[PDB]
RNA sequence: UUUCUAAUUUUUAUAUAUUGAAGUAAUAUGUAUUGAAUUGAAUAUUAAAAAUACAAAUUUAAUUUGUAAUUAAUAAAUCU
């Protein structure tokens, strides 16, 4: 069961999660070509 | 599909005619004295049985 | 205090929008005798091409040809099924609508959108509600039987009152 | 140097690469 | 035409202040007469 | 079915019979956040910032403890009791001794956020200040089983409250 | 001494009615009515330990 | 508020009297002006339900003398 | 027209000006749902666009409490009950909505382990309801202000509407200046749940 | 236990960096003006040996092809690759210095894609005239 | 879990105080009015009167005396 909480470097490494896909959505709204 | 997004803005943001009234008992900081009052050391008020009775 | 037995499964047996053949239920209604009493209204009247079975309350296509529903303009809860018999008609429109908005050509205010049809209707019939509000005097709804005698209306349809649209 | 460039222009696509960081069998069926 | 979040949105993380005991008035008044938090059980919100 | 041919609002009844409607446990279920705010009329008045299950007997002794920290001839409480009330343990096996008739008769209200129960409104030019309004409801409150904070006469505005 | 429930609920009734820090516990003593209007905030005992009283 | 009838009536004339034997410094008989302690005075008496004529009525105190105006 | 098939909703000139999301504005018209409206024309606050009132329309004022105020409908104030009602969707859009999420949350505290951002309001915003905002209106309570919103169950914070007083637009919504919006954080595991 | 790690340019981000005000002084840059000298310091950027077309036309393709101004070889772009961001790989260096112009069919599309500009850090640009660079024929 | 090997998730996470502000002075509509055996700011109810600032108390059978006189006291600055 969630008895005690959850340690505290596994938050820190999961805000570096939100943190991740916050900058793969920052890639798929990229244009679909470049004019060049 | 409808998205709902605010009008531009003509005139001030916070209004100030259509303001609700604040919404908490209006008693002053300085009415009762409770906190965040700073008053200069000369210009001390309201002592006038303890240190007003001989000002200065 | 007693038992009860399970519901039925009343739903679609086609999928809405690809052509269909006559032979399959559209869909097989509730006709919903509130409890087996003789008074229902089934959620999906019928509509063009298809004949409503009258035991069932289940739609049958009386054409094959691809199918869809037409949510009443007036209240999006009153849906008929329109079967349209040529498959052809839409499969090579389809095939483009869906070929032009890949290359983004294509506009999104059709009428088949199906967000846009409420204002669809408004651009084109900018009244329309009060068409079908418009409360009909008893006089007109009975046009004088003699102006049907002497020909000038083609035919008095007296019951015919209601604006389903 | 403050002109928008001008020539016959091409446009690139791009190509993605993809990795998995998460594994697969915590997820639904449809991820 | 111009509206700044930064004048009326504040987010400032305040200090809780303790009531002060050491001053016998300011203890009096700050008396938020909503102590009586002790109905705080987390009794049953869906019945009785 | 359910709620209709309502008894005014109170409790729903049987549309083709006039026992109780005998509702769902979590039916009417306070655990929204109202949006609404009440605009109360009294000078003060007694929303419930929380949400929870009141019964009007924990209702009515609130109001006796109320009635007795105010002043007389010049503030009247004024309690609400427009709001639908709920059954209890209506179920057969569920209630004691096939005594369902002696369980279901309670009748508690189903409170969210932000309902006014009680006013203390006035009957002259007589004026109330919040510590000498916090002090008169600081009885009731003991007894009325959710937070509660006291609000000033017109729309409670929620911003503060909370 | 009637442990007010919260801390916050300790009030002065009497002139000689003060606050102390008996062992990090804010309580209230007065020379009069000395155990008639004491009041002491709810905390641990003044020893306590890390396996008997968390 | 207690009573719920002004009892006896008065006049500005008459206070105007009692406010000449009820001086704060009877050693400088005006030391609040005559005028400023009627006020005084006044509001005793409406506190007691002392409803003057000048005041508390639509009309002051009519006379023989003269219009209104 | 038919009992069976009634217009699910209705165009109304309102006369007085009520509160409510169905309610409007002295003068404006507005499709709001059939039944509401239909004890509106009783009641009087509300009357069905015939051709004469599309140019003037005798509103309701609080003063005299009584429809002496006439407000003529020229193009002019229908480019004030557009800003007028365009600002007071936004509103009853927000106030009226309950914002859901799904969020995982391993520990005991009921703690959300990757708390809420002001940009993840204005993007629930966006999701579910449209509405399109500045996230840097959203202004969260004091107990959020440091560390997000952090914790499961029913949230709020405010949202600041800023460009409310040219519209004269008070005690017909319940703060001319803020609305709170209503989070909802429904744990779930990885099966549902993102970040 | 944010804003400790991250700063506050974290939580109390407004992630918006879109368009707060770029879009108010995108209809300011609209009210004054553009005219033959607001072409004619532009002709002297087509007199500039250096030939990168300065003012560009967001219009769509049959517009163009019914009042041509293709003439001084300007860039044609859909007001898309300039929103989308497709369009910065020909974009000048001089954020600070350059301003091109933004010619479109009617003046609310122009604003609407210098916006787009101005949110991709450029600085100067009164962005329309549909008639006078015609007028302007170079 | 073929076997040797290599590895990015660790029974190590921050806990609320500085200050028993206690000297500094006779008075004066006034002991208001009412209800009251009595009540004088501190019985009961009543509370938007005044002027020359101090009516939500302690005290007394009542008063006077006598306590009291709306103030500096920045834990925020993360600690790794
Ligand atoms: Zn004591």
């Amino acid at each position: 069961e969630l008895l005690h909480p959850l340690p505290v470097w596994a938050r820190r490494q999961q805000w570096l999660k939100r943190d991740t896909v916050e900058m793969n959505e920052a890639i798929l709204r990229e244009p679909y070509y470049r004019i060049k | 599909e409808r998205y709902y997004a605010l009008p531009h803005l003509r005139g001030p943001s916070m209004p100030v005619q259509l303001a609700q009234p604040s919404g908490k008992y209006p008693s002053g900081k300085f009415t009762q004295m409770m906190e965040d009052v700073a008053i200069h050391p000369l210009q001390k008020p309201d002592a006038r049985y303890k240190h007003n009775m001989y000002p200065a | 205090q007693a038992g009860s037995p399970r519901q039925k499964a009343k739903l679609f047996h086609v999928i809405p929008g690809t052509p269909v053949t006559p032979v399959e239920k559209l869909k097989e209604q509730r006709r919903r005798f509130g409890q087996d009493r003789y008074s229902r209204q089934p959620e999906y009247r019928p509509g063009r091409n298809v004949r409503m079975d009258p035991n069932t309350f289940t739609l049958y296509a009386t054409t094959k040809g691809v199918m869809t529903i037409r949510t009443s303009r007036i209240n999006p809860s009153y849906k008929w099924l329109d079967v349209e018999p040529d498959i052809q008609k839409v499969y090579r429109s389809r095939c483009m609508r869906a070929a032009l908005q890949a290359r983004g050509k294509a506009s999104m205010m059709v009428a088949g959108n199906v967000h846009y049809r409420a204002e669809l209707d408004h651009v084109t019939e900018p009244h329309w509600r009060e068409r079908v509000m418009r409360v009909p005097k008893a006089t007109e709804r009975f046009q004088d039987p003699n102006y049907f005698t002497r020909g000038l209306v083609p035919s008095l349809r007296p019951l015919s009152r209601y604006s389903y649209e | 140097t403050t002109t928008i460039a001008a020539g016959p222009y091409r446009r690139v696509g791009n190509v993605f690469i993809v990795t998995c960081i998460d594994h697969p069998f915590k997820f639904s069926w449809e991820v | 035409a111009t509206y700044d979040p930064a004048a009326f949105v504040s987010d400032d993380i305040k200090k809780d202040v303790r009531r002060p005991f050491w001053s016998r008035r300011r203890w009096a008044l700050s008396d938020n007469f909503m102590v009586p938090m002790s109905p705080k059980p987390k009794n049953t919100i869906k019945d009785e | 079915l359910r709620p209709s041919s309502l008894l005014r609002a109170y409790h729903y009844v049987h549309p083709k019979t006039g026992r109780p409607i005998r509702q769902y446990r979590k039916y009417g279920d306070p655990r929204f956040i109202n949006n609404e705010v009440a605009l109360i009329k009294g000078l003060f008045a007694l929303i419930t910032t929380d949400f929870g299950m009141v019964t009007q007997s924990q209702l009515e002794n609130a109001r006796l403890a109320i009635l007795r920290r105010m002043p007389r001839g010049s503030f009247a409480l004024t309690m609400h009791t427009d709001y639908e009330e709920f059954p209890v343990v209506q179920k057969s096996p569920e209630s004691r001794m096939g005594a369902g008739k002696s369980n279901i008769h309670h009748f508690a209200y189903k409170f969210t956020t932000g309902v006014p129960l009680f006013e203390i409104t006035a009957l002259s030019s007589r004026r109330l200040n919040q510590a000498e309004a916090e002090g008169i409801f600081l009885a009731g409150r003991s007894f009325i089983p959710l937070q509660t904070a006291v609000v000033p006469r017109g729309r409670v505005d929620e911003y503060h409250v909370f | 001494h009637p442990g007010l429930v919260p801390r916050d609920k300790l009030k002065l009734h009497c002139e000689f009615c003060r606050f102390h820090w008996v062992q990090d516990t804010l309580v209230v003593r007065c020379a009069a009515h000395p155990k008639e209007h004491n009041q002491r905030e709810i905390w641990l005992e003044p020893t306590w330990t890390w396996g008997k009283q968390q | 508020v207690l009573r719920g009838n002004y009892c006896a009536y008065l006049t500005l004339e008459m206070c105007y009297e009692i406010a000449k034997m009820k001086q704060m410094s009877w050693g400088k008989v005006e030391y609040p002006p005559i005028e400023v302690r009627v006020r005084r005075v006044v509001g005793q008496a409406r506190r007691m339900g002392i409803a003057i004529i000048g005041i508390d009525t639509v009309h002051s105190s009519p006379v023989k003398g003269m219009t209104e105006k | 027209m038919a009992p069976e098939l009634q217009l699910e909703y209705i165009p109304i000139i309102f006369t007085r000006t009520i509160l409510g999301p169905q309610g409007g504005f002295a003068g404006e018209e507005r499709l709001i749902k059939r039944e509401v409206a239909q004890k509106y024309m009783s009641e009087g606050n509300a009357v069905t666009p015939s051709a004469e009132f599309h140019q003037g329309v005798w509103c309701y004022n609080p003063d005299s409490e009584q429809y002496d105020r006439f407000v003529e409908r020229n193009a002019e104030f229908l480019d004030f009950a557009a800003r007028k009602r365009q600002w007071l969707d936004v509103y009853w859009r927000v106030n009226t909505g309950y914002l859901l999420f799904g969020r995982q949350s391993w520990g005991q505290g009921w703690l959300l382990n990757c708390p809420l951002r002001k940009k993840d309001i204005a993007q629930k915003l966006w999701e579910q309801y449209k509405v399109r905002v500045d996230p840097r209106l959203i202004e969260f309570r004091e107990k959020d202000r440091r560390t997000g919103i952090q914790d499961l169950g029913h949230n709020w914070c405010w949202l600041y509407l800023p460009g409310a007083e040219e519209l004269a637009i008070d005690r017909e919504v319940y703060d001319n200046k803020r609305v709170k919006v209503r989070m909802h954080i429904r744990k779930m595991s990885s099966y549902g749940a993102l970040y | 236990n944010l804003n400790k790690r991250y700063g506050a340019p974290y939580v109390a981000k407004g992630y918006a960096s879109l368009d707060p005000r770029c879009s108010l002084d995108a209809y300011s840059s609209f009210q004054q003006t553009v005219t033959s000298a607001d072409m004619k310091k532009a002709l002297l950027s087509i007199d500039s040996t250096s030939s990168g077309a300065l003012v560009i036309d967001v219009r769509s393709e049959p517009e163009r092809r019914l009042r041509p101004l293709l003439s001084p070889a300007i860039v044609a772009l859909h007001p898309h690759d300039i929103l989308s961001g497709a369009a910065c790989p020909i974009l000048p260096s001089n954020k600070e210095r350059a301003e091109m112009f933004v010619v479109a069919s009617e003046a609310q599309r122009a604003v609407n894609a210098c916006t787009a500009l101005r949110r991709w850090g450029f600085s100067r640009v009164t962005a329309v005239s549909v008639d006078a660079v015609s007028e302007a024929i170079a």
